[PDB]
RNA sequence: AGGAUAGUGGCCUACCAUGGUUUCAACGGGUAACGGGGAAUAAGGGUUCGAUUCCGGAGAGGGAGCCUGAGAAACGGCUACC
RNA sequence: GAAACUGCGAAUGGCUCAUUAAAUCAGUUAUCGUUUAUUUGAUAGUUCCUUUACUACAUGGUAUAACUGUGGUAAUUCUAGA
């Protein structure tokens, strides 16, 4: 049913004052194996994880209340909501879509988030861990009756709650659905029905104003992330999902995006986020929700909590309910397309060593590095790559039917093949599912992951890297970040490093050019200087500051205006403690 | 630090984000009440004098009338008192406000004016509130206009329109505390009432006094014969 | 209900001459050493040292059985499962 | 427990209002008014059990806040109000009139009177004092003072009260002769004429009564209250008479004569 | 079907309701239940008042089968029946439709977050346009 | 004799007196003790249980104080300290 | 007819039994030692105390929420001015 474990560390947590009963009555201590190890010494207690059977008989008759008791993550054919079929993902618990307030639902990357929404809406129907005989919702219901989504479902059996969703992936939804027309023009007209003046306000309030004459295809996947959430928006529904709304997008327009989130929540309506966040969660939600467990295998949703609080839990990681422990040269080329002005200026692009850029969607980052690789351009002069270009596509939503290990064998696995995407993950959050298993069912950090195996895969030296941070969080984030700085500084590369999230650049940065004019019309990219000086570039223009936070080292986005914001205004600074 | 700004003839208001120590040296170790000239601060506001009526510091705590300490002290506040509003009956609540010396902490110094300069501001000059809620009260109405007391109400009362846009009409306020026939017949009846309870009172007691002779006579005059 | 500590081999009073095959057992909520009983035949394989056994007292309330000494309970479930049912091969033992 | 008590449950409800057991929890409790909680009956309880009118509380409340039925003829509107012994209940419904008087089982049964009756009522005098101005004034067992009393109405005595009127229209005296009602207790709903009364210094003075059978009994003064002259009851008694028969004649009359 | 055979016992006249109250008792051989809707159609012979103007509800069968008790009530005008038979019933017989709306708990948290905003609330929005 | 209470009253003040309880078991200690209405068992007498659907009491983490109301020493009221 | 002001309600209920042994508690009195909102029934024609001018008694004054608008704070059914 559950692993209890125990646990030591305490104010005044006196052993040389005690005459340690932890020692004396332990019944594993008393069976030949040392589980619980101590002396009259100056140190702690020291106990072990492995061992401990469980029990808690130290923990009463220890003299101070000093070792408490604790239940480690264990799957136990427990409650069980739907799985595959074998040696495949299940998943336990979905749950309370609680109404007027938007519902925050966080985790480590493939843990089922995405899957536990795909069933709220009901369009992947679970299955109770069987082999279900056609629609069977009466079983499901009797299932999960004794509680609220008795209601849902039932409801939802008779389409009094319409179903919507923002899918996770971007680049499949223009793809799929071959519109007449494209524009926001016409294609939001048919899809939206609520009314003339709310549109205007969303399409006004999202800051955009560029994409009102241009087709769909065209787009970045930052802009087009916008529409995305904008189709979702205006679509007419009783319930509301956003799928991961907030990845590859400038830090200014994803508290807008959040904001306009929170537009549809108030009057008796549902709203359910996923979002793998810095601190802009703050804002998206009310009721934070995380789930736990091990990736890829099984996975725990815990009953909500307020997101202050929950966010704050994230980081320690125990909780009241179980304990998931977490912790050369270029010149100065001008580049154009239709309704774009894409200037570039001349810069040292340094041998053996990083190159970090930022910007606004819309700033021109992207393209240049299509243009680097090969696709159009130029008119007057360029410089061709000395060393083989390696690529990184945004848009990732592919299509290699069969199994992810076929298509490693267009790469190769024996180069430099002491760990390397070993070293990337392994032991904790492992990878064996991951290098089986299809590419067409896998999410979005896994996803992610196979693309930053294709890049120190072919071999390549000269690397364009734009956006990893897409359907990742701070797991998987930091030490991925620190993996890829380790390969490219040690056995001598060149990488163009393009974030959105301030973490991951600023922990690898220290050349950092910046990107600079509005969307749809100019473009200009600054040449490389300090750290500082060009991250203040990036954020002067954008309106934003951050907060260390003291602790633990972690950003917090600030309330637009605020009493130390107004400060960091006027002294500059928008990063403490480098 | 922001000012706010509201002169209450016309009933206008702005607020002036004033940066710069230099220009604010005046205001520091001052009370609230006290009356400051504005021609020290700079040429906008010269020949102006303004009156300090309220305020909030950082924190956005308020400054509590002339409580003295320019820190944020924590003090019981009951019912009909500034800086608090009670949810149940006779709450009283302990929180934490700042006093009414000013100092550089401040954050908003609610200013309200006295004297207008040479100078015309840009908003507050110029534009002038209509006042909302014309007097609803008759004596009220009387003295507005200045009518003495024998001109009729109903002629003389605040209007306001309601222009719908197809059919257009013309709501109006109620009048309390005014005379109409009504009035006379409930007191009429009052006074009535009590006149009928109080003859009912001797007409009670006046029949006592025969049940009670009668007592007497047969009762009393029956003794004579044993 | 309580943990384990090992297997003992009880030697039994005369004329009941045998060897019993009991545990000691450390509970959780005192924390007391404890002699506990095996039932059936066979069926010491089944406990291990460390192990959540839930015991019971024999019937004469206090003092021994019948020729064992010392001991004073039985058991009834061990892992959460009954030994009357894994004796009687209805049921199956989690590994952990 | 700081303060009165609003609700009211079943069983802590007296016998008398033959309220089942279940279908609910709770109980009208009877809302402050003239007669006592244990003793009185609410308007509730005559409307839907008693009188089979009403099912619902709804329909209770829906009939009393249309008028028609006014105890004293006057207004009551309140769905628990406490309509105690020897109330004139007045209804329009086919100009139907109520009297409550006691059973045989100490019972508010539904006993019709006339519509001369209705004019009248009868009440214990409790206490006889003089008020402000040294006016004397009687109070009767609910309540209802009356100014400038006769000075022959002294403690214990009943008063007929015209309802209409707040006025004393006769008064009888206490002693034998008299046709004496006795309700509270044991011997609740009988008469028995009083045969003599007991004095008791300290209280509680115990009167014998004789009733039309010569079972004689005692009671207690204050559960006591008369009626009438001898052979003249001043209300119409319901069927009984105020006699209460053994269980014997109970099993000759109501489960041997009275079937078909 | 067979028999069938309304029989309205106990009857109670009740004036002060304007209305007739009584059991409604069904033989009914040869088929199962009695229907509602039915005896609606079919009481107006022996009263005379169409059907809304009347109602009945209350019913259970008898054990084993053949027939049926019940409880029901027949009111003169249409009027009075709407305003004294509870809402619910209306429903059934088809005359009202009742506002089908929000979930309790969730009319109980629209409550608190009006309990949670003093005065109208419309300030607070106009505060917010002038902030952002 | 005052004060204080809606009030009697060592309830509390100042003065004066030397009393009150008790082995027909006070005073202390324990209770895995809220008290009753009852429950289990029953030849009769008893023995054991009664947190628990009714009455009464007490407390809303521990204590102490208080506003407001007819009514609280209230805790889905407040105040401080732990 | 939302909002707010006023008036009531929120001391009933529901929950648990930790303390508590002549204390709670049961039956049983008493308040001629008392408070009692609310129902219920009765209930102040004598206040301009110069009822000789005295101010209106065809019935008079003080404010103030919601409100319009200007904001403060990271934040709570925080609230500041005008
Ligand atoms: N149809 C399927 N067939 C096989 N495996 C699946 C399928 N759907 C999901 N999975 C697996 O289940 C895991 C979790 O799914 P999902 O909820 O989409 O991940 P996630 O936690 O949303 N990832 P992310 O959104 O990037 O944080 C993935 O690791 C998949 O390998
Ligand atoms: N043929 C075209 N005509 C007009 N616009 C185009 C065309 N092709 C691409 N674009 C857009 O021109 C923009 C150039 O900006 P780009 O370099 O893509 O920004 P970005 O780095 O993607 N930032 P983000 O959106 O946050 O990822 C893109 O957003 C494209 O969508
Ligand atoms: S834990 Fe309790 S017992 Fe083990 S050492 Fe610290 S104090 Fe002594
Ligand atoms: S918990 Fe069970 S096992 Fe781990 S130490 Fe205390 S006793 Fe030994
Ligand atoms: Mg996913």
């Amino acid at each position: 049913k559950n692993s209890r474990i125990a646990i030591v560390s305490a104010d005044k947590c006196k052993p040389k004052k005690c005459r340690q009963e932890c020692k004396r009555s332990c019944p594993v201590v008393k069976t030949g194996k040392l589980c619980i190890e101590v002396t009259p010494t100056s140190k702690i207690a020291f106990i072990s994880e492995i061992l401990c059977i469980g029990c808690g008989i130290c923990v009463k008759k220890c003299p101070f209340d000093a070792i408490q008791i604790i239940n480690l993550p264990t799957n136990l054919e427990a409650h069980v909501t739907h799985r595959y079929s074998a040696n495949s993902f299940k998943l336990h618990r979905l749950p309370t879509p609680r109404p007027g307030q938007v519902l925050g639902l966080v985790g480590t990357n493939g843990i089922g988030k995405s899957t536990a929404l795909k069933i709220l809406a009901g369009k992947q129907k679970p299955n109770l861990g069987r082999f279900d005989d056609p629609p069977e919702w009466q079983e499901i219901i009797k299932y999960f009756r004794g509680s609220e989504l008795q209601n849902y479902f039932t409801k939802m059996l008779e389409d009094d709650i319409k179903a919507i969703i923002k899918p996770q992936y971007v680049d499949n939804i223009p793809r799929a659905i071959k519109g007449p027309v494209q524009k926001v023009g016409e294609l939001l007209k048919l899809r939206m029905e609520k009314s003339p003046e709310d549109v205007k306000r969303y399409i006004k309030i999202l800051q955009l104003e560029n994409v009102l004459k241009r087709d769909i295809e065209k787009l970045s996947g930052g802009e087009l992330q916008r529409f995305a959430i904008g189709m979702s928006c205006v679509q007419e529904a009783d319930v509301y999902m956003f799928d991961e709304p907030s990845s590859y997008l400038d830090v200014k327009q994803r508290l807008n995006a959040a904001q306009i989130i929170r537009s549809l929540l108030a009057p008796t309506k549902y709203v359910i986020c996923v979002e793998h966040d810095l601190s802009v969660l703050d804002y998206l939600s009310d009721f934070v929700c995380i789930i736990y467990g091990v990736p890829s295998v099984y996975g725990v949703v815990t009953l909500p909590a307020s997101v202050r609080e929950g966010i704050n839990i994230f980081l320690d990681g125990h909780i009241p309910a179980e304990n998931l422990r977490f912790r050369f040269s270029y010149p100065s080329l001008k580049k154009t397309q239709g309704d774009f002005v894409l200037n570039v200026e001349e810069g040292e692009f340094s041998d053996s060593e990083i190159l970090v850029m930022m910007g606004e969607n819309g700033t021109g980052k992207t393209t240049l590095i299509k243009l680097l690789a090969g696709a159009l351009k130029p008119d007057e002069g360029q410089d061709i790559p000395k060393l083989n270009v390696s690529m990184k596509p945004q848009k990732i939503a592919p299509k290699f039917p069969g199994t992810v290990r076929q298509l490693f064998f267009k790469k190769i696995r024996g180069q430099f093949l002491n760990p390397q995407f070993q070293t990337d993950v392994v032991k904790p959050l492992r990878i064996d599912d991951i290098i089986d298993q299809e590419v067409q069912h896998l999410s979005g950090g896994e996803l992610q992951r196979v693309a930053i195996v294709l890049a120190l895969g072919i071999p390549a030296d000269i690397y364009l890297i734009d956006e990893p941070s897409a359907y990742l969080d701070s797991e998987q984030r930091i030490i991925c970040s620190k993996v890829i700085r380790r390969f490219i500084l040690h056995n001598k590369k060149t990488a163009f490093i393009v974030e959105h999230d301030f973490i991951m650049a600023t922990y690898l940065a220290d050349k950092v050019i910046v990107f600079e004019g509005i969307p749809s019309k100019n473009a200009h990219a600054r040449a490389p200087e300090s750290l500082l000086t060009g991250c203040n570039r990036f954020l002067k223009n954008l309106n934003v500051t951050f907060r260390r936070d003291p602790n633990s080292f972690r950003p917090r986005i600030n309330k637009l205006d605020s009493q130390m914001d107004k400060e960091q205004k006027s002294s500059g600074n928008y990063f403490f403690l480098d | 630090m922001k000012l706010n700004i509201s002169y209450p003839v016309n009933g206008s208001q702005k607020t002036f984000e004033i940066d710069d120590e230099h220009r604010i040296r005046v205001f520091f170790d001052k009370r609230i009440g006290q009356e400051v000239d504005g021609e020290a601060v700079g040429d906008e506001f010269k020949g102006y004098v303004f009156k300090i009526s309220g305020g909030n510091d950082k924190q956005g705590f308020p400054m509590k009338q002339g409580v003295l300490l320019p820190t944020r002290i924590k003090l019981l506040l009951t019912k009909n008192v500034s800086c608090y509003r009670p949810r149940r009956d006779g709450e009283r609540k302990r929180k934490s406000v700042r006093g009414a010396i000013v100092g550089p902490d401040l954050a908003v110094l609610a200013l309200v004016i006295v004297k207008k300069g040479e100078q015309e501001l840009e908003g507050l000059t110029d534009t002038t509130v209509p006042k909302r809620l014309g007097p609803k009260r008759a004596n009220n109405i009387r003295k507005f206009f200045g009518l003495s007391k024998e001109d009729d109400v109903r002629d003389f009362v605040i209007r306001r329109e309601v222009t719908k846009g197809e059919k257009t009409y013309t709501k109006a306020p109620k009048i309390q505390r005014l005379v109409t026939p009504q009035r006379l017949q409930r007191k009429r009846h009052q006074r009535a009432l009590k006149v009928r309870n109080a003859q009912a009172q001797r007409e009670a007691a006046a029949e006592y006094a025969q049940l009670l002779a009668k007592r007497l006579s047969e009762r009393k005059a029956e003794k004579a014969e044993i | 209900k309580g943990i384990v500590l090992e297997k003992l081999g009880i030697e039994s009073k005369q004329p009941n001459s045998a060897i019993r095959k009991c545990v000691r057992v450390q509970l959780i909520k005192n924390g007391k050493k404890v002699t506990a009983f095996v039932p059936n035949d066979g069926c010491l394989n089944f406990v291990d040292e460390n192990d959540e056994v839930l015991l019971a007292g024999f019937g004469r309330k206090g003092k021994a059985k019948g020729d064992i000494p010392g001991v004073r309970f039985k058991v009834v479930k061990v892992s959460g499962v009954s030994l009357l049912a894994l004796w009687k091969e209805k049921k199956e033992k989690p590994r952990s | 427990a700081r303060g009165p008590k609003k609700h009211l449950k079943r069983l802590a409800a007296p016998h008398h209002w033959l309220l089942d057991k279940l279908s609910g929890c709770y109980a009208p409790r009877p809302s402050a008014g003239p007669h006592k909680l244990r003793e009185s009956l609410p308007l509730i309880v005559f409307l839907r059990n008693r009188l089979k009118y009403a099912l619902n509380g709804r329909e209770v409340k829906a009939i009393l806040m249309q008028r028609h039925v006014k105890v004293d003829g006057k207004v009551r509107t309140d769905t628990t109000y406490p309509a105690g012994f020897m109330d004139v209940i007045t209804l329009d419904a086919t100009n139907e009139n109520f009297r409550l008087v006691y059973d045989v089982k100490g019972r508010f049964a539904v006993h019709r009177i006339t519509d001369e009756e209705a004019s009248y009522k009868l009440g214990k005098v409790k206490k006889v004092q003089l008020g402000k101005k040294g006016v004397p004034y009687v109070v009767t067992h609910d309540g209802r003072t009356i100014r400038y009393p006769d000075p022959n109405i002294k403690v214990n005595d009943t008063v007929k009260i015209d309802l209409a009127s707040g006025k004393i229209t006769d008064f009888i005296k206490f002693d034998a002769g008299k046709l004496v009602y006795v309700t509270g207790g044991r011997n609740l709903g009988r008469i028995g004429t009083i045969v003599h009364k007991e004095r008791h210094d300290g209280g509680f003075d115990l009167v014998h009564i004789k009733d039309s059978l010569d079972n004689t009994f005692v009671t207690r003064l204050n559960n006591v209250f008369v009626i009438g002259e001898q052979g003249k009851p001043y209300i119409s008694l319901p069927k009984g008479k105020g006699i209460k028969l053994s269980i014997a004649e109970e099993r000759d009359r109501r489960r041997a004569q009275q079937g078909l | 079907s067979d028999a069938v055979t309304i029989r309205t016992r106990k009857v109670i006249s009740n004036p002060l309701l304007a209305r007739k109250q009584f059991v409604v008792d069904v033989l009914h051989p040869n088929r199962a239940n009695v229907s509602k809707d039915e005896l609606r159609e079919k009481l107006a012979e022996v009263y005379k008042a169409e059907k809304d103007a009347v109602s009945v509800f209350g019913f259970r069968t008898q054990f084993g089968g053949g027939k049926s008790v019940g409880f029901g009530l027949v009111y003169n005008s249409v009027a009075e029946a709407k305003k004294f038979e509870p809402t619910y019933r209306l429903v059934r017989y088809g005359l009202a439709e009742k506002v089908e709306k929000a979930s309790r708990q969730q009319r109980k948290q629209k409550k608190n977050r009006d309990k949670k905003i003093f005065g109208t609330g419309k300030r607070l929005a106009k505060k917010v346009a002038r902030r952002n």
